[PDB]
């Protein structure tokens, strides 16, 4: 009964700036982990970053750390994705996920697109 | 060919894997006997979470029948149906 | 149906390689002040049980394989890194001696 | 550098006898277990025998116990299936192998036919 919904992408030229929101249900979103992977048209899915149960640590990728910035909201249960400086090799549809190997539940993905 | 980490973090995650389980390990009190072969395939969970305070826990079970050899030394031996407990599906739950 | 046959229960349990999550902690016990991420790996290795008593399942042939992997240094930054891991490429049931 | 050859089938009786054998050699023969399995046209792979290393144990099937024996001479380096008394259902093809994966070496595939 899981359902991870996401909202925010769309266009913005570059050095731009995007703030994306997944919003979680159907577990005890308090003590998981989240994350966000992006796939690029043509090429294979990539991980972006992590976020700890409790908010206090925080994962990045190499291609993107120093320009966005994730946070979680708990009493909410919602996942955000602070995306700054935005640049051509980011184009790609952006997920959120509790757990990896669940890329099918509806409205996950979001398009994100640098003119 | 290098192993690209979303498909590390991916395959490596908490799910059924095919594992081999000694018989002596599932009926102990078979002291008496040799079982051949000793060891049997069955989908366990296996894999990692993501936290420290999550453990990778079967949250759905079944049991499935196979043929095993019953061996008593000196004394022949018979081949029977043999249940064993496997796993259909796993999760990450808190540690508690 | 769901009843295995003998020759091929004995088939899948002989001696040979198969994949096996394995955490990294056991590979390099050298790294306590270190965090991997994940902290298991899927690796070929030699799993099974064989004929007889004085028979074990041992690796005749090995090989490496490299991964992209994670090392988290406890509040001062972390890296998506590289690792090489040894995986076995043929078992087979040999003497204890 | 593993090699399994046998030879010794062919076509027999109801009620008649054949004698196979399997030459060994890239291996310690005398250390492992060594088993004959078969195979009927249009069914799936069937369990015959088993012998230990020193072959002071031997093990049946089922269904031919009685009729067949199974030996070795550890010095020769071969493995022996004596089968006797065959039937209309013994018809298939005979491997040996000290690995039940691993099967269809030159040598070890031999054709054995009951005739009617």
């Amino acid at each position: 009964e899981v359902q991870l919904l996401v909202s925010g992408g769309g266009l913005v030229q570059p050095g731009g700036s995007l703030r994306l929101s997944c919003a979680a249900s159907g577990f005890t979103f308090k003590a998981y982990p989240m994350m966000w992977v992006r796939q690029a048209p043509g090429k294979g899915l990539e991980w972006v970053s992590e976020i700890s149960p409790s908010g206090s640590y925080t994962y990045y990728a190499d291609s993107v750390k120093g320009r966005f910035t994730i946070s979680r909201d708990n009493s909410k249960n919602t996942l955000y994705l602070q995306m700054n400086s935005l640049r051509a090799e980011d184009t790609a549809v952006y997920y959120c996920a509790k757990d990896p190997r669940k890329l099918d539940y509806w409205g996950q993905g979001t398009l994100v697109t640098v003119s | 060919e290098v192993v690209k980490f979303m498909d590390v973090y991916q395959r490596s995650y908490c799910h059924p894997i095919e594992t081999l389980v000694d018989i002596f390990q599932e009926y102990p009190d078979e002291i008496e006997y040799i079982f051949k072969p000793s060891c049997v395939p069955l989908m366990r969970c296996g894999g990692c979470c993501n936290d420290e305070g999550l453990e990778c826990v079967p949250t759905e079970e079944s049991n499935i029948t196979m043929q095993i050899m019953r061996i008593k030394p000196h004394q022949g031996q018979h081949i029977g149906e043999m249940s064993f407990l496997q796993h259909n599906k796993c999760e990450c739950r808190p540690k508690k």
